[PDB]
């Protein structure tokens, strides 16, 4: 015979419970990959990123590897 | 069903071989014993609101971890609270009926919002039925009080938290409280209610004002959603052998497809139209209604005719086959009555709360020839026939012309 049924109340924070928000850390976890994909790529063309990042990134980094000739720079 | 005593208040359970079991609380609280017209349908609707233990919110999120259910409801007679859960979870529902009759906080706003706008609702499902409504009119013709006020909540006598705080002050009280246990162990709810209902008031039999008395007339319900109509005759000496009459004359098809064979449902050929005989026992008084709804008034008028006359043909002769049929037709009711949890926790509860002693469907009498065309006899022959018609009124019959 059962008297009680038999339960606990999870901590929880503006609906927000642990069991729930770990399903979501994963896609966090994409959706910061989405932004820093579209961050970097949004900024592909500034001078700093290609010397400080893109051009640091093995086989492809030579991508960004590119000089004027001096003969071809009024600069 | 083992009838004992716990505490002062009846207990009546019936093992079985089953996973489930139903709890029932069966109150001498129906409408018959109403201090203010409605309030033993708001009372019941009152059931497993907030108590001062545990709120209605937490009681239902806690059911549906046991997986359990609940039904409730309100008669002339009783209110009926049953629960239905696995076996071994007894003593929750046993601890929650206790909670409901001690220590129900009988809040104003649960009355405003939650319980009277449910009986609401709960009425105008029931009334869509215009034979419902042609059978409630004929009670109320035929006893006028008691078992003539009405069943259910209406919206001209609103009830006021006050009268059903009266009310529930005389009826959750170990005088009027019957539980009754489908598949329980008998010894084992013996030993729950008797400690979990030990403290409840012991308070005093509920009456109804007033005797029973029976009145002719007519009632006539215009309503735009359907047409009915009721014959009933009242009967001053309740006796067992209108069960036998109200099957022989029967009604509804025992087939599909199909008209059927008992004299009432021959009444109905060539219309449609559908018919009951009912038989209604009050203890003190009794009610045998023919209860005719159809789409046309007209068709309702012709099979109203009949009736009177398959009646009356019942009061000359039956035959001996009609009369076996009668005492077959009968048995098998009783049967299915006392199987159907919800008439079975009333049947036993009549008998623990009144002292009716229950009749096995064993044990169902059968009556001969003679004894059914005396009936009906005595039917036909009645000075004070009540008539109730819904729907197009000015088309339906009256009780002189029948
Ligand atoms: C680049 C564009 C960015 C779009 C980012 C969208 C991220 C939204 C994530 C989100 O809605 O999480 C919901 C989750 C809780 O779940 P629930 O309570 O809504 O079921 O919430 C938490 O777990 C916190």
């Amino acid at each position: 015979y059962v008297k009680k049924p038999s339960y606990k109340i999870v901590p929880h924070f503006l609906g927000f419970n642990i069991p729930t928000v770990s399903k979501w850390i994963p896609i966090f976890g994409i959706w910061g990959a989405a932004a820093g994909i579209g961050a970097l790529f949004l900024i592909e063309g500034v001078p700093r990123t290609r010397q400080d990042i893109l051009s640091k990134i093995p086989i492809i980094g030579e991508h960004w590897i590119r000089e004027i000739p001096a003969s071809d720079n009024p600069f | 069903f083992s009838t004992a005593e716990a505490a002062g208040v009846k207990v009546a359970a019936q093992d079985g071989q089953s996973p489930i079991s139903d709890l029932s609380v069966v109150l001498r609280g129906g409408s018959r014993y109403a201090t203010v017209p409605g309030v033993s349908h708001i009372l019941e609707k009152f059931a497993f609101q907030n108590t001062v233990p545990k709120s209605a919110l937490r009681f239902v999120r806690e059911l549906e971890l046991f997986g359990g259910k609940l039904y409730t409801h309100t008669t002339r007679e009783h209110i009926v609270l049953r629960t239905q859960f696995l076996k071994q979870d007894l003593p929750y529902f046993v601890d929650a009926f206790a909670n409901v009759l001690k220590e129900t906080k009988f809040q104003q706003f649960e009355l405003t919002e939650r319980v009277a706008p449910v009986a609401e609702l709960d009425l105008l499902k029931r009334e869509s039925d215009p034979a419902f409504t042609a059978l409630e009119a004929a009670h109320e013709v035929a006893f006028r009080t008691g078992l003539g006020n009405s069943v259910y909540a209406q919206g001209y006598s609103p009830v006021t938290l006050e009268d059903v705080k009266e009310f529930a002050r005389q009826v959750y009280a170990k005088q009027n409280v019957a539980v009754v246990g489908n598949n329980v162990v008998p010894a084992d709810l013996q030993q729950l209610v008797g400690t979990a209902f030990a403290d409840l008031q012991e308070g005093s039999k509920v009456t109804q004002a007033g005797t029973t008395t029976l009145h002719g007339g007519e009632a006539r319900v215009r309503t735009s959603t359907g047409n009915a109509l009721t014959i009933a005759l009242p009967i001053a000496e309740p006796k067992p052998v209108y069960h036998a009459l109200a099957s022989f004359l029967g009604g509804p098809a025992s087939m599909p497809w199909s008209v059927g064979a008992s004299p009432l449902a021959q009444a109905t050929v060539g219309t449609h139209t559908s018919v009951k005989a009912t038989y209604h026992n009050y203890g003190d008084a009794g009610l045998f209604a023919i209860t005719i709804k159809g789409d046309s008034p007209a068709e309702i008028s012709q099979v109203a005719h009949k009736a009177v006359q398959a009646l009356k043909d019942t009061g000359a002769e039956v035959t001996e086959e009609q009369a076996a049929r009668a005492y077959a037709k009968s048995k098998f009711a009783a049967a299915e009555a006392f199987e159907n949890p919800d008439s079975s926790a009333s049947v036993i509860g009549m008998e623990l709360l009144s002292g009716v002693s229950r009749i096995a469907p064993e044990n169902v009498q059968k009556f001969t020839p003679a004894e059914l065309s005396e009936a009906a006899a005595q039917l036909s022959a009645s000075a004070k026939p009540v008539v109730a018609a819904v729907g197009q009124v000015h088309a339906l019959p009256f009780a002189d012309e029948l």
